[PDB]
RNA sequence: ACUCUGGUUUCUCUUCAGAUCGCAUAAAUCUUUCGCACUAAAGAUUUCCGUGGAGAGGAACAACUCUGAGUCCAAUUUUUUGAGGCCUUGCUUUGGCAAGGCUA
């Protein structure tokens, strides 16, 4: 039936390998902040634009800022400008800086970053202390040696025998941080119709030098 | 030793003091230890040092206060407690009690009873300010007022105050509220001759989840209805008490004799047959009505040829008709026909009709414009009760007491209330904050909305 | 009582048991920084003591975190309590009280609520980013507080599965976080008792997502458990510490044999949890069955088929089992109700140990006087009610029992701020459900109903026809200032009524929360940052009033302060033209308004000490370090009033019968201030000359009040006026690239960058800047989409700092709607504030003058 | 350390399924909204693309891995003895019981 899958981690590190053309490479989903399908539901209910993001049709019926009859409350002459309140803002922020919040979804807040450092010399050790980590700069009521604490002879470390890396623990390590289809290693068979190759393409942010036509 | 001397008395101004509203803090929010200020009747927080109503005091050189809980005066800047009876009237309007004015009718007090201001005016018959547009609230406000025996109720707060709540329930608030109002209509002594029902509104509009709005206008008969069954609901503590003061004063049982009928499209003799199902016959749904709603005829279309005005005249007898016992009304629900015969087994001490004037047409909705032609001192009941029914009640002349009045298109109208106060024989048409003196033939010649009689 | 709850491991009689032992609870309040895993640790300890509640296997599971709001952002908001019986190592089961707070700046108010009712802290630090602004913060606010202080180093796995740090590299890391924090905590507190090291048990390391939480003495007891002749305490303290081992010997010396052999912690500890961990991501398949047997971890066929994260986690959990390192660090450490009660009636209480009923709180006895004090107001479900939640400190509240509650005012003189309220219902606080219960003994933490209606932030719960000596609790002082400053009205003002209700709601579930009324009607709410506002909107506009709510963009609260000295002396009498104050200002020595704002003077202090005080550290003269009135507008405010005048010229015993007026003019005129109705800060007011009335009657009262203020503002006038902007401190974790851009945005907005140290161990930088707080609207945002998200920022405030322009400069023309330049900025500020208060257009020099 | 169920693969039927039934995404209809509706949003219904859960039936080859169930400790601190004998007082169920002082 080709309806349930598992792969052991080798296949899985080496299909992902195989796959690096297809994927951006990210650890986080903070690349998406303020351009994510929250922050795009946001915009559309507020019908503002994300600079990178799209462009709908006013979800409720909007009444020109020239409308108003000058308030105590919208009095200009009260009002501190330091900076434009750009769209950005009210997005992140949707119940400050917008009037009217309605169908806005809070936008997930910032998540850890991810420092996972990317080997690429197979030869080094799998845990090796990269040169992209800063270097530690080195520099206690310690018990004293004189006295007569003895381990017995059936202690030992837990894994002594165990060694600490092996051939394909880089790459079960690099497979943790990869993307959806391959952060698994069991799952269920999905239709060719149902796989979108190019959907994290242009989920992501538009590169910088492109044309006017492929950015829209 | 400072009390009874303090010399900023005369410095109180009882034309700004007004109390129809919420007992908060203008600066801070809070309602603990609100304090008005008798010299802008501003209300603040606290009494010690560091609080807003003492640098209020120090600031706008404001010195004297009263504390809106404890019913105390005070002089904040040296902070001493103020004793003269000639404050007492104060006090009187910020908790106007009127238990014993509100004893009979509201208005039962015709009295010229005088206002600070030189408004002499009859308690009870007290006009309510229009906040927007609330006249329909008004006018069932005060028809409920100037009810002896539920004014009287909520004129004492000790008849409702023990008893018990539970803990997130809002309902209480129409309760006390209300109560609060009606002590400020039947108040003897009050800074002014109109009352604000704005607090009163804003319990409705929480208590009725966005219905009944202030803003927007509603059914005078829809409210009165919703308003009762909250006050009957409210005032059973924790449980479904059986009699309340609404259900003593304003409920009466009804007999309902439900006949099913046959689908009219049926031949004769499977008509007949379907007379011995047991299914089509009458039936005893007796159950207690708040209200009786009188449906009026509908209007002549054509004008009669006689010299008569073309709007349409019917005898309250007529409408009451229903109700003989004998009348049936057809009842046509969705695939199915019925015969509602009516007929009352208990009149209430106060009767109340609910004439149906506004009926959604295909197209729209259409007030009926027939005139109810009805007397206003006596009505005998005695032929719509059943002969057992009959000997209970040894007094069934009904005088109107109340008549809400709805004027204009359906859409954009307003309403006005008649009413007749008690110890006086006059007839007073509120409307709002409009008080006229309404002569008694002219009220049956208005198209009456609800109604509301009293027993004797 | 009886009632439906969750399915536990422990009893719910068992629990009510543990209560009325005040040796066997522990106050614990979870703090630390953002997104560090206080949370997710809870959610691990829940899951441990509650079989049916299970983390799903994608998403984490957050027990606490319960808000609509804190779901959807992904950040803890309001504190949540936590009630369970733990198992100790020896298998003692102990009550817990956690207060996990939330981690973000913005709510460190929040904190501060849950570390009044707390006895021990424990600052969870991630193993990766390490210490953090907030875990600086938290550790000065709690060693200020008087709280026992315990460490968890969470998010080991990250130095594992992330970094992938040699395992002495990793032990490095650890090393130089204990001595971080140990530097802090020495500088914070003079004291060098509380030392944190491993060693002592006061440091506990794990990873709540994969649920690997060991100290010591646990780890050492599993070895004891899989090797008996071991005893674990000595292991335990051989374990860390540079100490190495000898096999031949089998001896611990801190002498490394053979210059290449691991330290004690890096052969015992750290190397066989890399070896689990590589084990387990890298050869599953192929070796993980043998290495589990090893362990004596037996896995079932369908566990062993799940993904490699919640096999880590089912495998963790089946080796080092329950959290027991954690019991005992917060055991051993942290004092129970009975120890820690002294101390905490010594900071908190307002009338100290000495007093009798201070004593009798001493003892936490449950057969006492009731002195609940409760901190908190959880608002239900629906909204409408609240719940005051704090411990009880003396006696034992019981449900429908009859409670004098003591608001924030209430004092013994003025009794007036007290409601004798008729508790409704009591529950044991757990995050999703609620233990209702009969009653509370001394010592534990409630839920009380209500007493939620005479309270605002703090409350005093008592007995009625008892303590008649009984005073308040001190008002929870907070961490940071408030004050990003936002005008908030209806839509339809027809309901405006409900928006007050959700005003008065707000400022109940937020403790440092202020909303008011100015002089133009416009209602303001104040708070310490945009997301934190962001948050109070949405609970304003969803929670408690359903009300569409109009908001004004923010805004900052300025201060007012002088430059030098008053050109002439300012003078005023009273408006029965007697009692005539003349008075001066100067502006206050460098850093003597942050001496007073730090509680490092206080004038509750003797005459004798608080002149040596003056004397010494500002070198002031003897009559000048006596003179000393009043601090400011509150207590310990950062102004000072002081009378100059020489007792031949006035009768020192006449002046002191309008002492109490004028220091209550002074301290009203500081609050207000004439500038722009705003804080008057860093001004010393000297009273130069007081002429007094000799009749009691023409003075005190309304007549010197308002002519102490009018005084106070001339004096403040004449001197130069200048405006205090709050400055922000900025810390972004960014990457190393991105530091530079950071710069850049920090351009745009008067930022002024500090340092750009790099994080040891870490491959990332931490850019220290200093921001005005009305120009970081939104800077989190730029910030954030110039770097592609990879730089976050949290803002916090720091200090006040004079605005270049000045305020008082008619000359200076300001476009209605325009971006002013910095050389005039004080006087946009200054009018356009005066606009939104609701005075005059402008204020003169002379305005509070009698010759004018 | 010995016994006994629950097997896996595939085909088909029935039923539930608000679960991202689907880590994917279409069509139609009606209403509503402002333009003046492929180049447009909202609300609702329905049909297709095809799943999961449970049950039943069929036939293919596996029958006890797993899930389970049934099934080496005499020397301090507990289980290889400080263990037994004497006297007085209250009741004697005239066997002795209860307490204290002893000898060991």
């Amino acid at each position: 039936t080709y309806q349930r899958w598992q792969f052991t981690l080798p296949m899985m590190s080496t299909l992902y390998r195989l796959a690096n053309q297809l994927l951006t490479d990210l650890v986080d989903d903070n690349y998406f902040y303020l351009f994510d399908l929250k922050a795009f539901f946001t915009s559309k209910a507020l019908n503002m634009a994300i600079p990178g993001g799209p462009k709908f049709e006013p979800l409720v019926r909007d009444i020109n800022l020239q409308d108003e009859d000058w308030n105590e409350f919208n009095d200009i002459n009260k009002i501190i400008i330091r900076q434009p309140i750009r769209t950005e803002y009210k997005i992140a922020f949707p119940y400050l800086y917008n009037n009217l919040p309605h169908h806005v979804h809070l936008t997930w807040y910032h998540t850890p970053n991810v420092v996972f450092i990317k080997t690429e010399d197979p030869d080094l050790p799998a845990f090796y202390f990269d040169p992209l980590i800063n270097p530690i700069s080195h520099r206690e009521p310690l018990p004293d040696d004189d006295e007569e604490f003895e381990l017995p002879e059936f202690v030992e470390p837990f894994l002594k025998d165990t060694p600490l890396y092996t051939d394909n623990t880089a790459n079960g390590i690099a497979l943790l941080w990869a993307p959806r289809p391959f952060n698994l290693r069991s799952g269920r068979t999905r239709r060719a119709l149902d796989i979108p190759l190019v959907k994290n393409w242009y989920r992501e942010h538009c590169p910088a030098g492109q044309p006017v036509k492929v950015r829209v | 030793r400072r009390s009874r001397h303090c010399p900023y008395l005369d410095t109180i101004n009882r034309s700004v003091l007004d109390f129809d509203f919420e007992k908060l803090c203008s600066i801070s929010l809070s309602h603990i230890n609100a304090y008005a200020c008798l010299v802008c009747g501003k209300y603040f927080q606290g009494r010690g040092l560091k609080s807003h109503a003492y640098i209020h005091s120090v600031q706008f050189s404001h010195h004297v206060f009263l504390n809106l809980h404890t019913l105390k005066f005070y002089c904040l800047p040296d902070n001493y407690e103020i004793i003269d009876s000639s404050l007492e009237d104060i006090t009187y309007v910020l908790k106007p009690t009127f238990t014993k004015q509100q004893i009979a009718n509201l208005d039962k007090q015709a009295k010229l009873s005088r206002a600070y201001d030189g408004t002499t005016y009859l308690p009870g018959i007290v006009g309510l300010n229009n906040i927007k547009a609330n006249d329909y609230a008004n006018a069932v406000l005060q028809a409920l007022s100037n009810v002896p025996p539920l004014r009287n109720y909520f004129l004492e707060e000790d008849n409702y105050k023990n008893i018990k709540r539970p803990p997130g329930d809002i309902m209480f608030l129409l309760v006390q509220r209300f109560g609060e109002l009606m002590r400020k209509l039947w108040n003897p002594r009050n800074f002014k001759a109109h009352v604000s029902p704005h607090e009163m509104l804003q319990a409705v509009v929480l208590c009725s989840k966005k219905t009944f709005q202030i803003t927007k206008q509603g059914d005078g008969v829809d409210f009165l209805s919703w308003f009762l069954n909250a006050l009957h609901s409210a005032l059973g503590g924790t449980k479904k008490k059986k009699k309340t003061i609404v259900t003593d004063v304003f409920q009466g049982s009804m007999r309902i004799f439900t006949k099913k009928l046959p689908h009219p499209d049926l031949p004769a003799e499977e008509k007949e047959q379907l007379l011995h199902n047991d299914e089509y016959q009458e039936t005893m749904v007796e159950s207690t009505f708040m209200y009786l709603t009188l449906d009026l005829p509908t209007a002549p279309l054509y004008k009669d040829e006689k010299e008569q005005l073309i709007i349409p005249q019917v005898p309250l007898f007529n409408i009451l008709a229903k109700f003989n016992g004998i009348t049936e009304k057809e009842y046509k629900t969705y695939k199915e026909n019925f015969l509602k015969r009516f007929q009352l087994t208990k009149l209430p001490p106060y009767l109340i009709f609910c004439i149906k004037r506004f009926t959604k047409n295909n197209f729209f909705v259409e007030k009926n414009p027939t005139i109810v032609n009805f007397p206003i001192t006596n009505v005998d009941l005695r032929e719509y009760l059943s002969e057992e029914v009959q000997a209970v009640h040894k007094n069934t002349t009904y005088d109107l007491i109340a008549n809400i009045v709805h004027d204009g298109k359906p859409s954009e109208g307003s309403y006005r209330i008649h009413v007749l106060h008690h110890g006086t024989g006059k007839w007073y048409e509120l409307q709002d904050l409009q008080v006229t003196d309404i002569l008694p033939q002219m009220i049956t010649l208005s198209e009456a909305y609800i109604q509301i009689w009293k027993r004797r | 009582m009886e009632q439906t709850l969750p399915v536990t491991v422990y009893e719910m009689d068992f629990l009510a048991d543990l209560m009325d032992n005040s040796e066997l609870i522990r106050n614990v309040t979870l703090c630390g920084h953002l997104h560090h895993g206080k949370t997710c640790f809870v959610d691990c300890l829940i899951e441990q003591t509650h079989p049916e509640i299970r983390k799903r296997y994608d998403q984490d599971l957050c027990y606490t975190d319960i808000l609509f709001t804190e779901q959807e952002r992904g950040v803890g908001i309001k504190s949540t309590p936590v009630t369970v019986v733990l198992p100790d190592t020896k298998g003692k089961s102990y009550l817990f009280n956690i207060m996990d707070t939330p981690g973000h700046v913005n709510f460190s108010d929040e904190v501060t609520a849950g570390l009044r009712i707390s006895d021990g802290v424990v600052l969870f630090i991630d193993a990766a980013e390490g210490v953090m602004l907030n875990t600086e913060r938290l550790i000065k606010h709690a060693v200020q507080e008087r709280l026992a202080v315990t460490v968890c180093i969470n998010k080991i796995d990250r130095l594992i599965l992330e970094l992938k740090l040699p395992p002495t590299d990793a032990y490095y890391k650890l090393r130089h976080i204990v001595d971080e924090v140990n530097g802090l905590i020495s500088m914070y507190s003079t004291d060098e008792n509380l030392i944190l090291s491993p060693l002592l048990g006061n440091v506990c390391f794990s990873s709540s997502q994969y649920s690997i939480c060991f100290t010591l003495g646990s780890f050492a007891k599993i070895y004891a458990d899989t090797f008996g002749d071991i005893n674990y305490q000595e292991f335990a303290k051989r374990l860390w510490g540079d100490i190495y081992f000898n096999p031949k010997t089998r001896k611990f010396t801190k002498k490394a044999p053979t210059s290449s052999s691991q330290r004690s912690f890096v052969e015992f500890i750290l190397e066989p949890l890399y070896k689990i961990l590589a084990q387990v991501v890298g050869d599953v398949d192929t070796s993980l069955p043998r290495t589990l047997d090893e362990l004596g971890i037996h896995l079932t066929k369908e566990e062993l088929k799940l993904n490699i994260r919640p096999l880590l986690r089912l495998v963790c959990k089946k080796f080092f089992g329950e959290f027991t390192g954690f019991v005992d660090m917060c055991v051993q450490h942290i004092p129970s109700p009975k120890v820690g009660a002294k101390p905490k009636i010594e900071h908190t209480y307002t009338g100290g140990v000495d007093s009798d009923l201070g004593e009798a709180m001493s003892d936490c006895d449950p057969d006492g006087p009731l002195m609940c004090h409760t901190t908190k107001m959880y608002s239900t479900d629906d909204g409408v009610q609240f719940h005051a939640f704090g411990r009880v400190l003396s006696g034992t509240i019981h449900a429908g029992q009859p409670v004098k509650v003591l608001g924030e005012n209430y004092t013994l003189e003025d009794e007036e701020d007290s409601q004798i309220c008729t508790v409704g219902r009591l529950w044991i606080s757990v995050a999703r459900y609620h233990i209702e219960v009969n009653r509370v003994p001394a010592g534990n933490w409630v839920l009380i109903e209500g007493v939620d209606q005479p309270i605002v932030k703090t409350a005093t719960i008592t007995e009625p026809r008892g303590n008649e000596e009984a005073q308040i609790f001190r008002p929870l002082k907070f961490n940071t200032t408030s004050v990003i400053k936002i005008a908030v009205e209806p839509v339809n003002p027809s309901e405006l009524p409900k928006m007050l209700d959700g005003l008065r709601k707000v400022n109940k579930s937020y403790p440092s929360l202020t909303t008011k009324v100015e002089e133009s009607g416009e209602h303001v709410i104040l708070g310490t940052g945009e997301l934190y506002l962001d948050c109070v909107m949405h609970d304003l506009r969803k929670m408690y009033s359903e009300i569409d709510i109009k908001v004004a963009d923010p805004v900052v609260t300025f201060c007012e302060t002088v430059v030098e000295t008053s050109s002439l002396k300012c003078f005023a009498e009273t408006p029965n033209k007697k009692n005539k104050i003349t008075m001066i200002a100067e502006p206050l020595e460098k850093g003597l308004a942050e001496d007073i704002e730090n509680e490092v003077v206080q004038i509750t202090w003797n005459r004798k000490k608080l002149g040596e005080f003056f004397q010494t550290k500002y070198d002031w003269d003897l009559l000048a370090a006596r003179s000393i009135w009043a601090f400011g507008p509150d207590a310990t405010g950062p102004n000072i009033l002081v009378d100059d005048t020489l007792p031949s010229e006035v009768d020192k015993a006449l002046l002191g019968s309008v002492k109490d007026s004028i220091v209550q003019g002074f301290q009203w005129g500081t609050r207000e201030g004439p500038l722009c109705d705003e804080l008057i800060r860093n001004v010393k007011f000297k009273i130069l000359d007081a002429v007094v009335a000799q009749e009691p009657l023409h003075r005190g009262g309304g007549q010197i009040i308002p002519t102490a203020r009018r005084v106070v503002y001339s004096a403040f006038l004449m001197a130069t006026p200048r405006l205090m902007e709050p400055y922000y401190f900025v810390e972004v974790q960014a990457p190393a690239d991105c530091v530079s851009a950071v710069y850049t945005v920090l351009a745009r907005r008067r930022g002024h960058v500090t340092q750009d140290a790099p994080i040891p161990g870490s491959p990332l930088y931490t850019i220290k800047a200093f921001i005005p707080a009305i120009d970081s609207f939104g800077f989190e945002t730029d910030l954030r989409t110039h770097t592609q998200g990879q730089a976050f920022s949290l803002s916090v405030f720091h200090h006040w700092q004079i605005v270049p322009g000045d305020p008082l400069d008619k000359s200076i023309v300001i476009r209605p709607l325009e971006p002013q330049p910095a050389p005039h900025l004080a006087r946009e500020f200054m009018i356009k504030t005066r606009r939104r208060k609701g005075l005059s257009e402008d204020v003169s020099i002379s305005k509070f003058f009698d010759d004018p």
